[PDB]
DNA sequence: ATCGAGAATCCCGGTGCCGAGGCCGCTCAATTGGTCGTAGACAGCTCTAGCACCGCTTAAACGCACGTACGCGCTGTCCCCCGCGTTTTAACCGCCAAGGGGATTACTCCCTAGTCTCCAGGCACGTGTCAGATATATACATCCGAT
DNA sequence: ATCGGATGTATATATCTGACACGTGCCTGGAGACTAGGGAGTAATCCCCTTGGCGGTTAAAACGCGGGGGACAGCGCGTACGTGCGTTTAAGCGGTGCTAGAGCTGTCTACGACCAATTGAGCGGCCTCGGCACCGGGATTCTCGAT
C-alpha cells in the first residue's frame, strides 16, 4: 500500500507554514494571503530555469544520472555560485 | 612605411543585410555596435565551449560542444532555430 | 487563564529561532518528488544524486530567502509591515527577475 | 599532380578567420573541424534576425540607413534578443518610450 | 496672459522629448573636467584620449538614467509621483550597491 | 582674461542635467535633496569605473588612457557597452 | 643528480603547493607561455585570503564558544567583514543560514 | 584501482595550525573553503587570460597577476595582499 | 502609572558515539637539470594626436517670484491573518532487493595539429554622390482657460 | 460640460554637404594537400549506488476558531518645487601651436617547454577517542496581564 501517499498538492508541497518558515529566516513578520501560491510560482520559475540548465550538462556527458557537480556548475554559470558540493 | 589594419565583420554584417532587406542601407555607428556584439557573442559561445570542455575531461572543441553551449546560451525559439541552422551547416556541409 | 503573547512576540521570537538556526526547511520527498516532476518535462527518465536534490534544496532556499529579504526592505518602504504580492513583482522586477 | 582550384568555403561568414580566432584565443588544446561551421551558422541567424527587425524598426522611421536607435528598440522590442542583451548598454540607444500609468494624466 | 500650463504638462511632454531623443546631454568640458579630477587621485599627470570621455559619458547617463528607472518604480510603489532620496537608497540596495 | 571660476568640478554636474536624465528616465517631479546625493552617486560610480581603467592602463606602462580601457573596465564590472570596440 | 632534492614553498617560505597550483596554471588554456614565479605570488595571494577567512571565523568561534569551525562561522565570519563579503556577493555557502539582520520597524515600539 | 583525487584541505589545515593552532574545523566547512580557493583561483586566473590577452602579450607573468588581484581584490585587501607577493616574490628570489 | 505566573531561554553534568583527527603504505607528480627557439624587454624614431591658448556667439545655466498640488499625519473601519487547541496524516526512519547505470580499463582507430606553398579576399585607400539635417513655410491635434 | 487662442507638433520642399557605398590595388592569411601521434569513440565488465517497497511512529501539516491590529480611504494643511521671465555666463566653436607619447620596426637577449631519470608527499585505508549533541535537571529573564 502507499497510506494516502496522494501528494495533492502537485507541487505545493512547499506547505504555507514552510514558506512561513523561510520568510522568517528572512526576516519578514507577517504575510498575506496570496503570498503562497505567487511563492510557488517563483519557486517554479527557477527551479525551471536552474534544472532545465542542469539536464543539458547532463545530456551531454550522454548520461542519464544528475549529479552535484552538474547543478552546482549550472548555478554558477547563472551567477548564483554555491560552495559545499564541489 | 605606411601603417596596419585590424579585422572586422563590417564586410559580413553588409553582406547579411543585403540578404534581408537588400535596398535599405546601414550607417557607421551601427556597424561597429553590430561588430562589437558579434564579438561579445563570439567570446560568451567560446567561452561557455571552454567551461564546458574543461568538466567532461575532453580538450577538444567539435561542433556538438557548441550545440550544447549554444542550448544554454540563447534563450528558447531562437536557440531552436540557431541549432537548427546549425546542424543545416554541418549536414549541408559534409554532404559536398 | 488562558492569553496568547501577542501578534509579534511568537513571530518576532520565532524570527529569532529561524534566523538563529543553520538547517534546511522544506521536506526531502515533496521536494524531491518536486525536483523530480520539473524533470520530467525537459527528458524522461532521469536519476539524481541525493547530494544534489540537497544542493538544489539549498539554492532555492536561499533564493527565496534573499527574496524575502529584498520584498521585506521593498514594503517596509511603503510604511507597511506586511509582505504582499506586488511588492514581490517590485523586488523581481527591481532586482531584474521580472524578464 | 596538385590540379585543384581555391573554392571551398561555400557557405556565410568567415569560417577560416572564426577558426583562427578559436584556436588562437587558448580554449581548448585542440579545435575539432566541424565546429567554426557551426558557431558562423548560429552567429548569422542571429545577426540575420536582429538586423531584419532593424529592418523593418528602420521602415518604420521611413529611412534608409539603420542607426544605433534602430538597433536600440529593435533588441528591446523583442524578448528573447533583450534577454540575450540585459546587461548590455547600447551606445547612442536612449530608452524605448515607456511610461508609468499613474504618470498618464487623466481627467473628463 | 497667464497662459502658462500645469505642473506636469512640461513634464510629461518633457518627457516625451527626452526620452524620444538620443543625445549627449551632460556638457563635455564639465564632464571631462570631472573624469580628470576624479582621475588625478589614483595616479597623476595623465593624458585622455577624447572617445575615453564619451564612453564615461555612456556609463554615466545608463547608470544614473537606469537608476532613475528603478527609483521611479520605487517611488511609485509607494503611491507617490515624486522620487526621494531615500528610494534612491532602495533601489541601491535592492541591486546590492552598499 | 577670460572668466574661468570654475571650482568645484562635480558641481559642473547642473541641476537641470540632472533634470535632463531624470527627464530620459521618466521621472515626473524632481524633490529637494536628490541633486546632492546624484553627484554622489555619479562621483562613486566614475571613482570605480576610472580606478579600474588606471589599473588597465598602468599595466601597459603607458601615460595615456584610451577608449578600449574604459570599455574592458565597463565589461569587468558587468556593464558592457558597445560601440567604441571590444 | 641528488642536488639536494629540495621542493619550493621552503623555497619561498610559503606552505602551498607551488608546482601543482602551477600545473594548474599550465592546464587550463590561460596563456601559451606561463612565466617563471608567477604562482608563487598567486599562492601568496591564497595564504593571504585563506588566513583571513580562518582568522576571522578563529575569533568568532571562540566568541561563539567551540572549539571548531563549521560552515557557520564561515557565513558569519565572512558576512561581518566588508571586504570580504564584496569579494564574496554573489556567492551562497551551503549550511550558512543568515547573519541576524532585523529592520527598525520590526523591533517593538514599547516605552 | 580508485582514481586518485586532489584537494586543498590539508593546507588549510596547516594555515589553521598557523592562525589559531589549538582549533578544530569540521569537513563540511573544509570542503567550502577547497570550493573557494578554486573559485577565487578560477577568478584571477580568467583575469589573468583576457588582461594578458589584451596588451597582445602570450606569458602570465607576476606583473599580470599583480594586476588582477588589484582589480579583483576590494582595497585594504589588495595591498597586503600585493605586500605579500612582493614579499614572497623576492623572498623567492634571494635563493 | 508599576508588580507577579509563567513560560521560554540560558547554565552545568554524565553519555555516547561517531565524525574529526591522526598513522601507515604507497603511486606519481613534483623536482632537478640541462637545452632553444622566441617572446619580449629595450632603444630609438615619428608623427600624430592630445594638450594648451585666445577670441566670439550664445544656448544654457542661474536666479527671483508664485502657486498649487503633492506629501504626510490623523481617523475611522473592516478583515485577513496571527495564534492556539485537535485531528490526521503523511514525512521520517530501518531494512530489505534488484539492477541500471556510473566509473574503469582496455582496444582500436580515425583526425585534427603541423608544414609549406599559393593566391585572391578583404582590407587600406581615393571618390562623389543621395539621405538627412536644416531651414522654411505651412495646416492639424490637443491643451487650457472661460464659458 | 463646448469653443477658441494658441501653440507645440506633424507635413511638403529645397539645399548643401558630406558619410557611405563603391572602385583600385595589394599581400597574407585562408586554404589545400599531405603526415602522425593521441584523444576519443566504442565494448565490456565491476559493483555500487540509485531506486523501490514495506512496516512502524509520529512531528508536522491541516483545519477550525477567536480577535485585533494593519491596510487603506478620506482629509486637511503645509511647503517646495515646477513654470516662466530677466540676467549672466561660460560652453561650444574654430582656429592656432607645440610636443609627449602611441605606435612601428628593429636588436639582442634571458627564459619556458621536452625529455627524462629520481623520490618523497599527499592521498586512501584504517584506527581512536573527545567535543558536540543531548537529554536532564534547574535558576534567569522577559513578557503579558494585572495593579
Amino acid at each position: 500500500k502507499r497510506h494516502r501517499k496522494v501528494l495533492r498538492d502537485n507541487i505545493q508541497g512547499i506547505t504555507k507554514p514552510a514558506i512561513r518558515r523561510l520568510a522568517r529566516r528572512g526576516g519578514v513578520k507577517r504575510i498575506s494571503g496570496l503570498i503562497y501560491e505567487e511563492t510557488r510560482g517563483v519557486l517554479k520559475v527557477f527551479l525551471e530555469n536552474v534544472i532545465r540548465d542542469a539536464v543539458t550538462y547532463t545530456e551531454h556527458a550522454k548520461r542519464k544520472t544528475v549529479t552535484a557537480m552538474d547543478v552546482v556548475y549550472a548555478l554558477k554559470r547563472q551567477g548564483r555560485t554555491l560552495y559545499g558540493f564541489g | 612605411r605606411r601603417k596596419t589594419r585590424k579585422e572586422s565583420y563590417a564586410i559580413y554584417v553588409y553582406k547579411v543585410l543585403k540578404q534581408v532587406h537588400p535596398d535599405t542601407g546601414i550607417s557607421s555607428k551601427a556597424m561597429s555596435i553590430m561588430n562589437s556584439f558579434v564579438n561579445d557573442v563570439f567570446e560568451r559561445i567560446a567561452g561557455e565551449a571552454s567551461r564546458l570542455a574543461h568538466y567532461n575531461k575532453r580538450s577538444t572543441i567539435t561542433s556538438r560542444e557548441i550545440q550544447t553551449a549554444v542550448r544554454l546560451l540563447l534563450p528558447g525559439e531562437l536557440a531552436k532555430h540557431a541549432v537548427s541552422e546549425g546542424t543545416k551547416a554541418v549536414t549541408k556541409y559534409t554532404s559536398a | 487563564k488562558p492569553h496568547r503573547y501577542r501578534p509579534g512576540t511568537v513571530a518576532l521570537r520565532e524570527i529569532r529561532r529561524y534566523q538563529k538556526s543553520t538547517e534546511l526547511l522544506i521536506r526531502k520527498l515533496p521536494f524531491q518528488r518536486l525536483v523530480r516532476e520539473i524533470a520530467q518535462d525537459f527528458k524522461t527518465d532521469l536519476r539524481f544524486q541525493s547530494s544534489a536534490v540537497m544542493a538544489l534544496q539549498e539554492a532555492s532556499e536561499a533564493y527565496l530567502v534573499a527574496l524575502f529579504e529584498d520584498t521585506n526592505l521593498c514594503a517596509i518602504h511603503a510604511k507597511r509591515v506586511t509582505i504582499m504580492p506586488k511588492d514581490i513583482q517590485l523586488a523581481r522586477r527591481i532586482r531584474g527577475e521580472r524578464a | 599532380k596538385a590540379k585543384t582550384r581555391s573554392s571551398r568555403a561555400g557557405l556565410q561568414f568567415p569560417v577560416g578567420r572564426v577558426h583562427r580566432l578559436l584556436r588562437k584565443g587558448n580554449y581548448a588544446e585542440r579545435v575539432g573541424a566541424g565546429a567554426p561551421v557551426y558557431l558562423a551558422a548560429v552567429l548569422e541567424y542571429l545577426t540575420a534576425e536582429i538586423l531584419e527587425l532593424a529592418g523593418n524598426a528602420a521602415r518604420d522611421n521611413k529611412k534608409t540607413r539603420i542607426i544605433p536607435r534602430h538597433l536600440q528598440l529593435a533588441v528591446r522590442n523583442d524578448e528573447e534578443l533583450n534577454k540575450l542583451l540585459g546587461r548590455v548598454t547600447i551606445a547612442q540607444g536612449g530608452v524605448l518610450p515607456n511610461i508609468q500609468s499613474v504618470l498618464l494624466p487623466k481627467k473628463t
